[PDB]
């Protein structure tokens, strides 16, 4: 398994930011296995929409080299 | 999030309405229920670990290929990965059930679960089932209407899995 | 392929931040060469980055190993979050997360705290924030960041 | 509202509400329907405080309607009366979700950078929402007024 | 206390208390002579709450007490009863302080590495926690046995 | 921190004790000032600009040197700072008030303080002087008992800087 | 293994493998016949290791098998002895790897929560460890039982 | 990431079984071609700059296209990204050799190197013949055994790529 | 960290030479030693609950007053953080051991440990009582050969705090 | 060395050694003998060792010691001898400590900084350490040379 590519778009709520922010609002990433549950939880707690994620390491259903 | 008033607050703002007599009888419908839900929500967070080990037992023996060498919750890891989303299920349903809207569930536990699902190659009818489980687990122990209302989120999350 | 300038710099603006100065003879490129051409491909985020290069080798050499996890809990939170030692609780959170999973859970924890995503998000490297909230974090993290390493 | 800030802060712990927190959640539902009769009082009553409010604002800064102010011309003052209009049904969601998250969330966040493109003055807003809490205030009574004025208190901060 | 949880959750956001957490606060402080007397009552019973909830938890678990258990002999099942008073004078301080925190900073952070160097069972101090929530609530009237059961089903979430 | 209510509690749990008469006495006269504490609060809270209107304006009219071109009060953002600081104080002061303890001040007012000061020059008198101004300012608007109630946790702050 | 270990340390530092990765390679490889001939031994006495392992057990902690133990009854004995199957086979997979990579990946990591999803105590799950680990070197040599010795002692450690 | 010891043991616990004589006959043959491994990768690593330089300049010397201006590798900084690709290659290469599987070079290695080799504009069937080149001179270098065992997993990067 | 192969090799880079007959003896005298070291490791990993368990037992048997009411070690939490401190202190003598060198205890444990027990009031003569309680319990494990050696690591700690 | 390496590998993860670096520790103590007759070896043929390697680097880059080479003079040769001898002193520290760390450490982070700073020409010390690994591999055993080559290939790959 062990890497996740999640693209995720993260809406702003608390204020209408000076700089761009077009860094950060619209976005494709890698994330590690162990790093996507807390990830994925925090997106979901700025609001922000997963609208994909896919497995592109690893293999699913392993029991060792993970 | 959202929770019902806030629900309320939007439907009568995107269309740019004062609130009138069907919102405060949602209103009030929703303040009436707010002590049955206090009641179920606190005796949930006393049971939540009783009602995950035995919601978790009947899937697993309902479905015992789950748990035996070549299952999704075939380790100490994945089987720990599966009781923890179950526990973070029921949190979330009571959570969506003290708030009395499913806006939560959408933003907090549907946003991305199914597509992660699909990628590690959980079986999704299995979630289901075990949600189901954790439904009749928590009725059991919530009484009638409490039961009637934690049904309506369990629902909603077998939907939003399924 | 543009702007491959910036993202250079950005790239040591991480580095003598994490590091606290220049690692070039500690062929610092090299090791984290792979890292680097993720980042200009876009495949990863600035907090990735500095997710790698603090939970590396190098830094757990450079800050983990030479010191108690007193000092490895507020130096990691000068390098990741810009600030001292917050208060108790946090000494607390950290030093039970060193003593029971070590370093590198550690660095993540600090890492994926609520506090960098609302400051530094997934695109800024982390600087020297002057916190003026909540009490003796000014001067602790005055007294952190006027030193040299 | 109260429940959903309630709801967010045990999400943060990831744990289940306390036993205080579900009576703060309690006493919440107990207020609720006290609220929910303020607020409709202040809804009944929307059209009379929109023109009091708009007169005593209009007589309090006669430049505003005055050539040469933003505020003068038909279509212009009904656009401000139109504004006032809004704030009072954000008041009214604010009273009845019992804190000032709605009506931040509508009408506070960019609301300086919105006027600054209408040129709308900033204390000509402070003095309307001043006049609007005199008049929905002298409406209702002595126990409704202090939470009433309260939102509109916090709407004159933010506006100023 | 509850004066604490609203002080620290307006200072988590850099503000005053609202009008709600100050509704709050009055009502806790009308609530604390109940409290008072909640407290009172399970204070003056608190050798035969100790007693019989030993009792129920042993016929429960006679494992416990059994060779081979983590209570074998007398001196272990005396550390056992002072576990246990020491968690319903633990509930009395929650009681008065109107919510779960003083439990908290006592007797729940670290209580899970605290019993595994002791190695004792978890799930034996969760049914001690019931049985001493069955015998303490059937001393109290109806409502107050409410928020009493609301604190020992804390602990007993808590050490679960 | 810490309140009244924790303050009795943690010492009944150091001696290992279930609370006595006396602990039951200290209890209720928390409870009996409950009320009054409240109003205070409200009343600062719904006040608290103006308070530092007027503070801020006795500290630089009877020490016009701060606010003169080289002052630590001379720059708008220093100003700006000036008047946060007094905020800051006046918030934490109704924060101990309402807790009825000032175990609060010196967690997260004093420590450090006079060694962020110093390491800023600061006049640590000055910002005294302006404490008592907000000290005179808020006894006259929160009554006579709020005011002297309000004075001890002023004075302490005074006293915690000096 | 041994070379996933050395693989991922020396690509964390974007280098090829040093000297001494090099020569913990080559004694890895060096004494691969005699570990594998060690898994052989452990491998074909699997059953006389688990039931002589289960009757220590259950003789050393006989609360497990007594009323209120979590092996009461037929089933959950079988499911029992199930488990020290299982964690035999993890410790084959660990001599034969040269690491106890395998053991954390099947049966460490999450170890605690799934027994404690399945009201297992944990020590008695040492105990079933240090049963097998007795077991086991009584069949091997000195030198192979003392190598087979730490992976147990290892097991042991991490279930509690 | 999975060597051959890995692989055999997720196999059989997949399966849930106990090594059988397949089993070990598979780890007694993996452990027989343990140094011959160790000296081809010690053998690699003392010569990796060698390597690359020569394995670049038969690739620029076939092609010199890519080096003169419109070619791919026509800058300083697309020449030195060349090389380092080829760095890549052969270290990944080396680490696949020595754990005798090939699941760190797809791992690693490959997932979307053709969708980011695409992207960039670099030519594929020039980036083949460059790891074609790696693989001749570190075929000639190794040694016969050692250059089949190399060329299994070159062919494995080319086959990829392409 | 620095170990005794490690100090011979500083030792004698710093006077630029190669090793002669009385550094090879010091590496013969390590390398010794080194199987006591690793047996004593190994049996100290096996051990580490009890070893901190019946070091626990032992210290607070014989200062009770630890665990009652107004003790340092009276809460959940502060018997928690003294068993981490213990854990500690286990682990890095253990690691001190086996290097042969106190050069990590002060590196990691001793430093700074003085300041934040006397912030904490933390005592200081408990502390070092319960690292002589490890010393017994695991003196009393590891054998007579690697009691010796390993109280050596454990006087080191005590003398560092106390 | 190999035992600090185990030991800071095992700290960061705040665990006690596992079975595998305890047969790691346990290899490279038992075989210390043979590293201790290694460096006595190459100790005693130090002179040699650097006077057939400057013979051989000089005669295959014969442009080091003509006019205008970087070591072109008597003291520009012995300042070169003299680091072929520092580098020959850094083999024996890696090969009695087992691993390439003090090597690392005292003559490889920041070298290339050094001879840039000293107009030494990288590949000149390549072609320099090559000459030094051939005459010490030949002053050897096979199991040794191949051993004390793996030092000098990491070694010249560092210089590279
Ligand atoms: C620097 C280059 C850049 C641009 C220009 C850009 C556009 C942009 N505008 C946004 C917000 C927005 N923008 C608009 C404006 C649109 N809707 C109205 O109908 C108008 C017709 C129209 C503007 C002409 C609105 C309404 C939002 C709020 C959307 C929401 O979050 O609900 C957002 C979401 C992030 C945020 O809320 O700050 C982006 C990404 N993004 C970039 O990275
Ligand atoms: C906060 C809301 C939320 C949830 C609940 C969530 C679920 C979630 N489950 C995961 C893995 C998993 N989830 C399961 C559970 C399944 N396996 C069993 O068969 C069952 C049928 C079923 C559960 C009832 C398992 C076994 C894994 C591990 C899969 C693997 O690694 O191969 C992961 C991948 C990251 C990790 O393992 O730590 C996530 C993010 N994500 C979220 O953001
Ligand atoms: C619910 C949140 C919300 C708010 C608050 C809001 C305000 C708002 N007021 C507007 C116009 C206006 N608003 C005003 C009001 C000002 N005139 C006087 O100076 C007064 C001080 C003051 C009102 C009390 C005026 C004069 C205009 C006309 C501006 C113009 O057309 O040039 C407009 C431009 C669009 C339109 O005219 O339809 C907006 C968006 N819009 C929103 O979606
Ligand atoms: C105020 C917070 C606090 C708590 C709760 C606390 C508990 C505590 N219980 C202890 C012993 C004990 N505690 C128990 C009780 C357990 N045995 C049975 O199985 C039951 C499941 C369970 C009780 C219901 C027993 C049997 C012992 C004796 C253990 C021994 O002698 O080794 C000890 C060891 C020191 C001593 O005995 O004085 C502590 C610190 N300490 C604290 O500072
Ligand atoms: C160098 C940067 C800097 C600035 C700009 C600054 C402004 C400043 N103006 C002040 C007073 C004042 N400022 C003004 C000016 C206002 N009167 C009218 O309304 C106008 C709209 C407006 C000026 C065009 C007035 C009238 C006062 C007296 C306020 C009072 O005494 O109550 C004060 C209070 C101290 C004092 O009176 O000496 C400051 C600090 N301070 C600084 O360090
Ligand atoms: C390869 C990693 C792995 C492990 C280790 C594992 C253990 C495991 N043991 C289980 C049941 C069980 N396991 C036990 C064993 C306990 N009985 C005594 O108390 C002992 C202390 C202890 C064993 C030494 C018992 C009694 C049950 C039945 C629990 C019940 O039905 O309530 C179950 C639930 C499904 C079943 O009934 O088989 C699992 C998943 N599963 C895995 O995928
Ligand atoms: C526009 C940016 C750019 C540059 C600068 C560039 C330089 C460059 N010089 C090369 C060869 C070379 N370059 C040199 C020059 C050196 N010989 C002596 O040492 C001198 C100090 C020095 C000349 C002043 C030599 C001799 C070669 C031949 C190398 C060989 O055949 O082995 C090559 C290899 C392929 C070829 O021969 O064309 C490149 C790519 N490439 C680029 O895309
Ligand atoms: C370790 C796994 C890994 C690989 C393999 C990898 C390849 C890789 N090569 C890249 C660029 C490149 N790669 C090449 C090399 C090609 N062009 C030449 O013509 C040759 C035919 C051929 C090499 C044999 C070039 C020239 C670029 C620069 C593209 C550009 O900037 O326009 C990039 C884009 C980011 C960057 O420029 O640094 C990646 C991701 N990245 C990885 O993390
Ligand atoms: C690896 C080097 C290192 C060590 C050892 C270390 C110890 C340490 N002990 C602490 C607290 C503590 N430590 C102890 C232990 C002592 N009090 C008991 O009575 C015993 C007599 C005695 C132990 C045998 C206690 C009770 C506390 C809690 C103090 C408090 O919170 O007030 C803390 C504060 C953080 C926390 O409470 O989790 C640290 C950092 N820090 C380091 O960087």
């Amino acid at each position: 398994t062990r890497l996740f590519k999640v693209t995720a778009l993260i809406p702003s709520y608390k204020k209408v930011r000076g700089g761009r922010e077009l860094q950060n609002t619209y976005f494709t990433k890698l994330v590690e296995y162990d790093r996507w549950f807390a990830e994925q939880q925090r997106i979901q707690k700025q609001g922000g929409k997963i609208l994909s994620v896919k497995m592109v390491a690893g293999k699913p259903g392993l029991n060792t080299g993970v | 999030m959202q929770d019902a008033i806030t629900s309320v607050i939007n439907t009568y703002d995107v269309q740019g309405k004062y609130f009138d007599t069907s919102a405060f009888d949602k209103l009030k419908a929703y303040y009436a229920t707010g002590e049955l839900r206090v009641r179920a929500a606190g005796t949930i967070s006393a049971n939540a670990a009783t009602i995950i080990k035995e919601a978790s037992a009947k899937l697993f023996s309902n479905q015992p290929d789950l748990v035996r060498p070549g299952g999704n919750a075939y380790t100490t890891r994945r089987y720990a990965a599966c009781v923890r989303d179950m526990d973070y299920f029921l949190r979330y349903a009571t959570y969506a059930m003290l708030a009395g809207d499913t806006s939560i569930l959408d933003e907090r536990v549907l946003n991305g679960l199914k597509e992660t699902y699909n990628s590690l190659g959980v079986p999704i009818s299995s979630t289901v089932q075990g949600i189901q489980a954790m439904k009749e687990v928590t009725g059991s122990l919530v009484g009638s209407g409490a039961a009637k209302e934690m049904g309506v989120y369990f629902d909603y999350l077998s939907s939003g899995l399924s | 392929l543009a702007s491959r300038t910036e993202f250079d710099a950005l790239i040591r603006a991480a580095y003598r931040q994490v590091f606290e100065r220049d690692m070039d003879s500690y062929r610092i490129t090299e090791v984290f060469s792979v890292l680097e051409t993720k980042l200009r491909n876009r495949e990863i985020t600035t907090k990735e980055f500095i997710q790698a290069l603090a939970s590396s080798d190098l830094y757990r050499k450079q800050f983990f190993e030479p010191y108690p996890p007193t000092k490895n809990v507020e130096l990691s939170l000068k390098h990741l979050l810009g600030r001292a030692t917050k208060d108790q609780a946090e000494l607390r959170k950290y030093n039970q997360i060193i003593a029971t999973q070590g370093f590198k859970p550690f660095i993540n924890a600090i890492l994926d705290s609520k506090e960098y995503g609302e400051v530094f998000g997934d695109g800024t490297v982390p600087y020297n924030r002057y916190p003026t909230l909540p009490a003796a974090n000014f001067p602790n993290t005055e007294i952190l960041y006027n030193q040299l390493t | 509202s109260v429940v959903t800030k309630a709801i967010v802060s045990a999400d943060a712990e990831a744990r289940y509400l306390s036993p205080g927190e579900l009576d703060r959640i309690r006493g919440f539902v107990s207020s609720g329907e006290r609220r929910l009769r303020v607020a409709q009082t202040l809804t009944e009553s929307r059209e009379r405080i929109i023109k009091q409010a708009g007169d005593q604002l209009f007589q309090k800064r006669p430049d505003l309607v005055s050539p040469g102010g933003n505020a003068y011309g038909a279509e212009r003052t009904a656009s401000c009366l139109r504004d006032l209009d809004y704030y009072l049904r954000l008041v009214t969601f604010g009273i009845v979700a019992g804190d000032v998250t709605p009506i931040e969330e509508i009408g506070v966040i960019g609301v300086k950078e919105m006027y600054r493109n209408l040129e709308v003055p900033l204390p000509g807003m402070v003095e309307a929402v001043k006049a609007m809490k005199s008049v929905a205030t002298g409406l209702l009574s002595g126990d409704d007024s202090a939470e009433v004025g309260y939102y509109f208190d916090y709407l004159a901060g933010a506006l100023a």
